[PDB]
RNA sequence: CCUUCCCGCUGGGGAGGAGGCACUCUGGGGGGACCGCCGGCGAUAAGCCGGAGGAAGGAGCGGGCGACGGUAGGUCAGUAUGCCCCGAAACCCCCGGGCUACACGCGCGCUACAAUGGGCGGGACAAUGGGAUCCGACCCCGAAAGGGGAAGGGAAUCCCCUAAACCCGCCCCCAGUUCGGAUCGCGGGCUGCAACUCGCCCGCGUGAAGCUGGAAUCCCUAGUACCCGCGUGUCAUCAUCGCGCGG
């Protein structure tokens, strides 16, 4: 950044990217609570080696999760907003430095506004952007019929970090905003459960779809 | 004269450092870790530093060459080489404990190394596939 | 004051109001490299806005332009180099251009030359194939 | 935003089931509101261990299967 | 205070700014012209590109100690757009960092080993190390983390 | 005193380790100072031909090896242990070479 | 330990010699992991799962070796070989052309359609492999491509070889654009006996479609995929390819 002091920040506390805490963090979700990893680790970065395991994205921190999921390029094989949005090269596939930064920005943005912890804010817009019921075609006898299902708690974080995400990135296609500011206002959005939000909405309508399903 | 050398490996980067009495030093090819200039790269190397704390570092001075593939490599490397350093060097099992439920790898290597390439389109992957 | 939306530059082809480099690539056998040749011997900025440009500014790099070598442009950054006619070393601008290049090529046709047989038929003559990857 | 949903404490894994494989069955035991014990088998997407929390929008639907 | 204890960029345009200052530090005729190499696309987009190259230059070779020109080549290249082809690494021109490392040897701050290249000379580390020190305090105001070393 | 480098190459691990064991077991019936068999990096020579003449079918690749196993040997060069390392078997399957360090 | 150079806040930094193999590294020999221990499931078995500890945890990871046999699968255009044929031409050699033609259809890919960016300037960090008429540091000349001389190097000694993606600052601020680089003109070079047909490189200039793509379809389970570049084989000069390397 052009402070200097934000480009050498010196880490001092533990605090998550040495600027937040969570100490002070808590999800009301009881579903989610165990599945949300927010423990005082500085860098949220690890290597990969949780996924190798069944739930060591249980053990894996929260917004590294999300920086994960940030490194996006798009949607390729389906279409958000409609639109394939296919970056190839210009992507930020494999570049966590550039979704650290993105993620960080985003952060900065949103308690410049919002006058909250942006951790505190996250959690509240996952589980208000995380479904309960999806649906589902099983077979019973040998006839198919599109039954409703309770989610995971794991898989409705993948689903709440993957929808984030993508609201993030279509709404910085291709046009003036930056992907953090997108990502700034998808989480507080969220978190306020307005329907401006892409993973709010796409809750509510995989949930009505299923409380028509039964 | 009191110094321990300690290393580290990650991925085709070798870390060697060494640890002494000093004030507070650390430094990483000449360089303070300071002014490491990718953040995240810093913050791998700090970690251990932090999670150790002031009282003790301000005593230590450090200094590690690092001479391998990439800047987090290089940082993971340098990370692990310090770890040994401080653990080694205050005989503190509430410490090695600590660093060994923060992150085992910081004191354990990590012993992954890149899968070799195979023949259809080999320069992408050993999986990577031509398409049908 | 001194402002101006639209300027004119060798001639009336009129440019914006961006920066004075790129205005000046809005000519033909100017690009980006030329341009900042240009305003380096003309002592002009090139970050600098075309409104602002004063009428004798414009006349500056007219004559500039009009010939390059003679101010300090080098003749290895030029349009046509060892002319066809003249061993002179020149720039050209947007009209004497395209009939320059309409010149060499219609020579080469005169003389029925492989390069001028395949302009005139509108086809590849680099060494391209033309098999797979050139229809129209 | 957290609507009427009822938590249901996963005490046992059963079959699985889906036409692809990635519904698993399961016995779950609700924690509050009227039941507060009473056990049910639903049908969860997702993985699951013992243990988990599961919420419902409802409780009188009970899928059943072998 | 020294170079390895301060940034590069910074200390690249600072000692830049104070080559100014010396007279055998001219550019020459063909600089507002020429690209840096053959992978690049456009001119330099400033003025005084070449006192920030040779003070480049200069910090590499307090760094790295005798080097010479095709050593610089490699590190001052890049990538080149090759078109519809895929992307290469390309060196740069010699002339740039050749008629630099002349005109620092005339200054005084670089010398010639007869083989193994060029090699920086006493009065040139001191230049280096008075900008570094210098450099260092004005980022001591802020980190005194930094006031550390 | 002067030295001498001895550079020996083989294929075999086996015949390598016979000529410096006659080496070790020859200064020690002497008393000259050895420098131990210097284990140098190993020449892998690669060769990736494809294992099909007609060019038809799936390609299937061959990566055939050939494998130089090098060690060097520093003795103090003395007139008789010259002559009686020259007098070394030295079996087929190795190349050697006695430099002399002056 | 010796010698020397800088900051200076007099604290600290580097460099070269002996020093020695400490660390790394190299490469020979050994050890180590066996569901071995705890608990559970299955039957108490075979074994599976969770956990501990451990560098490694469930054939550790990744390769090589491809059974009997089939496929009149492909290859007699690599060699070997039957038959038929040519046999002074269907044998051998040379010149020139062609295989590089292009209204079109298809496969695999490269570059893009931009800001999850483009340019400029600065700052960083690899590994694999290869080198005799061969790598070529280093110096000089040149705007570049390139040119002259040339240390060392038959290979852990020298060179190819300070990679790119990444980061910092400055311009651009959502548009056929400072996106994109098809095409074409002029000039300058390298290889070669020969560069028109028909090579590769550089500089100025030009400035094509393309603003995310239907139906349908491909690859992939961890240091993997995606992204980034590098090496080598082919090679007189030619790499959007193959085989590999690391980030
Ligand atoms: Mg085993
Ligand atoms: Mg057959
Ligand atoms: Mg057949
Ligand atoms: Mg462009
Ligand atoms: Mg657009
Ligand atoms: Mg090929």
């Amino acid at each position: 950044a052009k402070a200097l002091t934000e480009r050498f920040y010196q880490p001092k506390e533990l605090k998550v990217m040495g600027r937040w805490s969570v100490e002070d963090v808590t999800v009301n979700d009881p579903s989610l609570r165990p599945y949300i990893n927010l423990e005082a680790r500085l860098l949220p970065h690890s290597h990969g080696r949780h996924a190798k395991k069944a739930f060591g994205k249980a053990n894996v921190h929260i917004v590294e999760r999300l920086i994960n999921k940030v490194m996006r390029s798009g949607a390729s094989s389906h279409k958000a907003g409609g639109h394939f949005m296919r970056r190839e090269h210009r992507s930020l596939m494999s570049k966590k430095m550039k979704a650290y930064e993105v993620v960080k920005e985003a952060f900065m943005i949103i308690e410049r506004r919002t006058k909250q912890n942006p951790i505190q804010v996250l959690v509240r817009a996952i589980e208000n952007s995380a479904p309960r019921e999806d649906t589902t075609t099983i077979a019973f006898g040998g006839i198919r019929y599109h039954m409703a299902v309770d989610v995971s708690p794991l898989r409705r974080l993948d689903i709440a970090l993957k929808n984030i995400a993508l609201g993030a990135s279509a709404k910085c296609y291709r046009n003036k905003t930056s992907y953090a500011q997108a990502l700034a206002e998808e989480i507080i959005a969220a978190a306020n459960a307005d329907p401006k939000s892409f993973a709010y909405s796409r809750k509510e309508e995989i949930e009505r779809i299923a409380q028509s399903s039964r | 004269m009191k110094v321990i050398q300690t290393a580290g490996k990650r991925k085709t980067a070798i870390a060697r450092a060494t640890i002494r009495e000093g004030k507070g030093r650390v430094r990483i090819n000449h360089r303070p870790v300071e002014i490491i200039e990718p953040e995240i790269a810093r913050f791998t190397i700090m970690e251990p530093l932090v999670l150790a704390g002031e009282e003790i570092v301000k005593g230590v001075d450090i200094d590690v060459k690092v001479e391998g593939g990439g800047f987090m490599g290089q940082a993971e490397a340098a990370r692990v080489a310090i770890a040994r350093a401080l653990v080694e060097w205050t005989n503190d099992m509430n410490l090695k404990e600590k660093f060994m439920k923060y992150d085992r790898t910081m004191l354990v290597g990590d012993s992954r190394r890149t899968e070799p390439h195979k023949p259809n389109r080999s320069t992408k992957g050993p999986r990577a596939k031509r398409q049908k | 004051d001194e402002f101006r939306h639209i300027v004119r530059i060798a001639g009336v082809d009129l440019n914006g109001n961006k920066q004075l480099r790129w205005a000046l690539t809005g000519i033909r056998g100017i690009g980006i490299n030329f341009a900042t040749m240009v305003l380096r011997v003309a002592g002009i900025d090139p970050y600098m806005k075309t409104g602002y440009l004063t009428n004798e500014q414009i006349k500056k790099i007219e004559e500039i332009l009009e010939d390059p070598v003679a101010h300090g442009i080098p003749a290895w950054a030029v349009n046509r180099p060892k002319d066809y006619e003249t061993g002179k070393d020149m720039h050209l601008i947007t009209a004497k251009l395209v009939m320059a290049w309409r010149e060499d090529v219609n020579r080469l046709r005169r003389v029925r030359a492989y390069r001028g047989i395949r302009h005139e038929l509108g086809l590849p003559l680099r060494g391209q194939r033309t098999r797979s990857n050139f229809r129209h | 935003m957290s609507d009427e949903g009822y938590p249901a404490e996963v005490i046992e894994i059963v079959a699985r089931t889906g036409v692809t494989g990635g519904v698993t069955q399961v016995k779950v035991r609700i924690l509050e509101g009227r039941d507060k014990g009473r056990v049910i088998r639903r049908n969860v997407k997702g993985p699951v261990r013992v243990g988990d929390i599961v919420i419902l929008r409802e409780t009188e639907r009970e899928a059943r299967e072998i | 205070a020294t170079v390895y204890d301060v940034p590069g960029d910074l200390l690249v345009e600072r000692t830049a700014k104070a080559l100014k200052e010396v007279e055998a530090i001219k550019p020459p005729e063909w600089a507002p012209f020429v690209k840096t190499g053959r992978h690049k696309e456009r001119i330099p987009e400033q003025e005084d590109w070449w006192y920030y190259r040779v003070a480049s230059i200069f910090r590499k070779i307090y760094i790295d100690g005798p080097v010479g020109i095709e050593r610089l080549r490699t590190w001052y290249g890049g990538r080149k757009n090759r078109g519809h082809a895929p992307e290469h690494f390309y060196k740069a021109g010699g002339s740039i960092i050749r008629k630099a490392l002349q005109q620092l040897e005339a200054a005084g701050f670089v010398q010639k080993v007869p083989g193994e290249g060029r090699i920086v000379t006493p009065q040139g580390q001191s230049f280096l190390d008075r900008i570094a020190t210098e450099l260092k305090k004005e980022l001591e105001e802020q980190l005194p983390e930094l006031k550390k070393y | 005193m002067q030295k001498a480098r001895i550079k020996l190459a083989s294929t075999d691990i086996k015949a390598l380790n016979e000529v410096t064991d006659q080496i070790r077991q020859i200064a020690e019936r002497t008393g000259v100072r050895m420098s131990g068999p210097i284990p140098l990096p190993t020449k892998r020579i690669r060769i990736t031909t494809r294992k099909s003449p007609d060019g038809e079918g799936t390609a299937t690749f061959d990566k055939f090896e050939l494998r130089v196993h090098k060690r060097l040997v520093d003795i103090e060069a003395d007139e008789r242990a010259m002559r009686q390392i020259m007098r070394i078997r030295v079996p087929e399957d190795v190349t050697i070479e006695i430099e002399l360090i002056s």
